[PDB]
């Protein structure tokens, strides 16, 4: 039986919320966390929802529960069909936790953060291509971005992008398009671009726009919030947030001690222990999320921006990236560990894109040991009967697996999946003989050119609030892990973005069209979908997971003292 | 959220 939405999104809590008060959230994590305050230079989830009371790596656009964007945030966003251009418009009052103004430039600095290769952003996208002159920046064929105005200087609140062509998700967070974040451009200008990721003033000594300021970072923990007088908007009615990691090992046991007031994060696998804590209100929603089963197929030439799909593997056959998904029991493992919360998925597009994603899409979601066997014969790949393993030229089909660490039934779930793709007479072993630590991971697969020393890796993503997926796949992207490179599935990609995709039906079409392409040539592996859930101590007041809710961390408070 | 972000599970 896997739960439905049938979690609540809020916690209404009848009592008041004081003046004051010290709430503790902690974000589940077995791996240090990785402080870096500018979105342009942060690859991962953890930091990004530790961010939130500090402005989430400051975003600027308000945006309804559809993410659409809404005027009233730090900053408002118009778009110009005819012209092909957004206006960016910063609040008057917005100001950085130093009291210094936010103006244009520290939104154009965001774009060099990223387009600026000097920076060693990983960030790179065909999405911004589509940035008059942006591409030509990236390349340093031009010293500045053409397509990046200011009507009122760079000291003003306007910023004017041109595109070359509009896109249906430009009125949505998450889009990709254009950007959604400023860079503290006084504070920061001279730091020399290679060492802005390690400087404290990334990291340790940030600049924010937020309801809360980082008033102490202690690397690789923790993060102390207070009030940021500063901020535009409403006041905190808090006295400070603690924002801490938390081992998987320990997450429970601190909400039994009232430790944490709310856990982020916490897996499927621990919602028994959870729900029945008397103390917590479980909170839950659709989870804007994906997992999936990479193979590595290519490099990624940085200088140029571009994944080669040159790789010599076994793996350049569609049969043989079939079999190895048909082999996984996928279902089995959420069954046995999951407690109804993860769902296999059928196809890439997340059920949480009600409009977009494809109920009916067949994927690998369903274990096929006979369909995966006969995929591998047919290639060419006959059975050693003295072994149990297929082999070509007296050539064995043997993969690595860099699995990742996770949390207690990791390399269980790991070794089963090993011995089902031993059924189909493919051998298969763990990187270097264990599991890979994410921090680790995350390194191994972002680091151009790409590793050659693993062959099937598994990813997951707390997706962009827009469902275009140019970001995870296009050619130029390094995100693209496995380094795939198909004239077919970048027309897919750009169809569902193209003009005609303003009508919704058409682009409904194209979502369905991608989403059987990538399942039938099989250069990834859709995996899970989730439903996550959150627990809240009692004493929390004005806590919920709308995605609509847009001033939570001035809101929030709490009725009673934590002891 | 506003981009794509890795996630440890």
């Amino acid at each position: 039986k896997l739960k439905a939405g049938n979690f609540d999104v809020a916690y209404q809590n009848p009592d008041k919320a004081i003046k004051g008060g010290n709430l503790k959230v902690a974000y589940q994590s077995d791996s240090p966390m990785k402080a870096q305050w500018l979105s342009g230079l942060s690859n991962d989830a953890t930091f990004a929802t530790m961010s939130g009371p500090g402005g989430g790596q400051d975003g600027l656009f308000f945006t309804d529960s559809g993410f659409k964007f809404i005027k009233g945030g730090a900053a408002d966003v118009a778009l110009d069909k005819e012209s092909k251009t957004a206006t960016i418009t910063l609040r008057k009052d917005l100001k950085w936790s130093d009291g210094s103004e936010v103006t244009a430039k520290d939104y154009e600095f965001t774009y060099e953060t990223i387009a600026n290769p000097a920076y060693g952003s990983d960030r790179w996208t065909d999405s911004l291509a589509n940035i008059v002159g942006l591409s030509d920046y990236h390349t340093g064929k031009a010293k500045t971005i053409s397509g990046i105005t200011f009507p009122d200087g760079e000291n003003g609140k306007v910023i004017k992008v041109q595109f070359k062509e509009m896109k249906p998700g430009m009125t949505q967070s998450g889009n990709g398009y254009f950007l959604e974040t400023v860079a503290p451009y006084q504070y920061l200008k001279d730091v020399a671009p290679k060492d802005l990721a390690s400087s404290p003033k990334t990291t340790t000594k940030p600049l924010v726009t937020g309801p809360f300021k980082p008033e102490n970072v202690v690397a690789g923990e923790s993060i102390k919030y207070v009030p940021n007088p500063y901020y535009w908007g409403e006041k905190p009615k808090l006295n400070s947030i603690t924002y801490e990691v938390v081992s998987t090992a320990k997450s429970v046991a601190a909400l039994s001690s009232s430790k944490y007031d709310i856990i982020n994060g916490m897996v499927s696998s621990q919602y028994k222990q959870v729900k029945n804590l008397k103390g917590y209100k479980v909170l839950g929603q659709q989870a804007m999320y994906i997992s999936l089963m990479y193979y590595n197929l290519g490099h990624y030439d940085a200088k140029n921006s571009i994944n080669v799909q040159d790789r010599k593997t076994p793996l350049q056959d569609q049969n043989v990236r079939q079999a190895i998904g048909y082999a996984r029991n996928v279902a089995e493992v959420d069954n046995k560990f999951s407690n109804g919360l993860s769902t296999p998925a059928n196809s890439l597009i997340p059920p949480i894109f009600k409009q977009f994603t494809s109920s009916s899409v067949k994927g690998y979601e369903k274990q096929d040991l006979d369909k995966a066997n006969k995929l591998l014969d047919e290639d060419g790949w006959k059975l050693n009967k003295s072994t149990g393993y297929r082999e070509k030229d007296g050539k064995e089909l043997s993969l690595v697996y860099a699995a990742r660490v996770g949390d207690a039934n990791a390399e269980t779930i790991a070794q089963n999946y090993i011995q089902q793709w031993k059924k189909i007479g493919v051998k298969v072993s763990l990187y270097n003989g264990k599991l890979m630590e994410f921090n680790s991971w995350v390194d191994h697969m972002t680091t151009p050119p790409g590793a050659n020393d693993w062959d099937i890796t598994d990813g997951s993503w707390s997706l962009a609030s827009e469902p275009s997926q140019q970001d995870l796949f296009s050619a130029a992207a390094p995100y693209n892990f496995g380094h795939f490179n198909d004239s077919e599935i970048t027309k897919d990609l750009n169809d569902i973005d193209s003009a005609k995709s303003e009508n919704p039906t058409y682009r409904k079409a194209a979502f369905v069209k991608y989403q059987e392409d990538m399942n039938k040539k099989a250069y990834v592996i859709p995996t899970n979908f989730m439903l996550n859930y959150t627990p809240v101590n009692k004493r929390v007041v004005g806590m919920t997971l709308d995605y609509g809710a847009m001033n939570t961390w001035s809101e929030i408070g709490v009725s009673s003292a934590k002891l | 959220s506003l981009s794509q972000s890795l996630s440890q599970s």
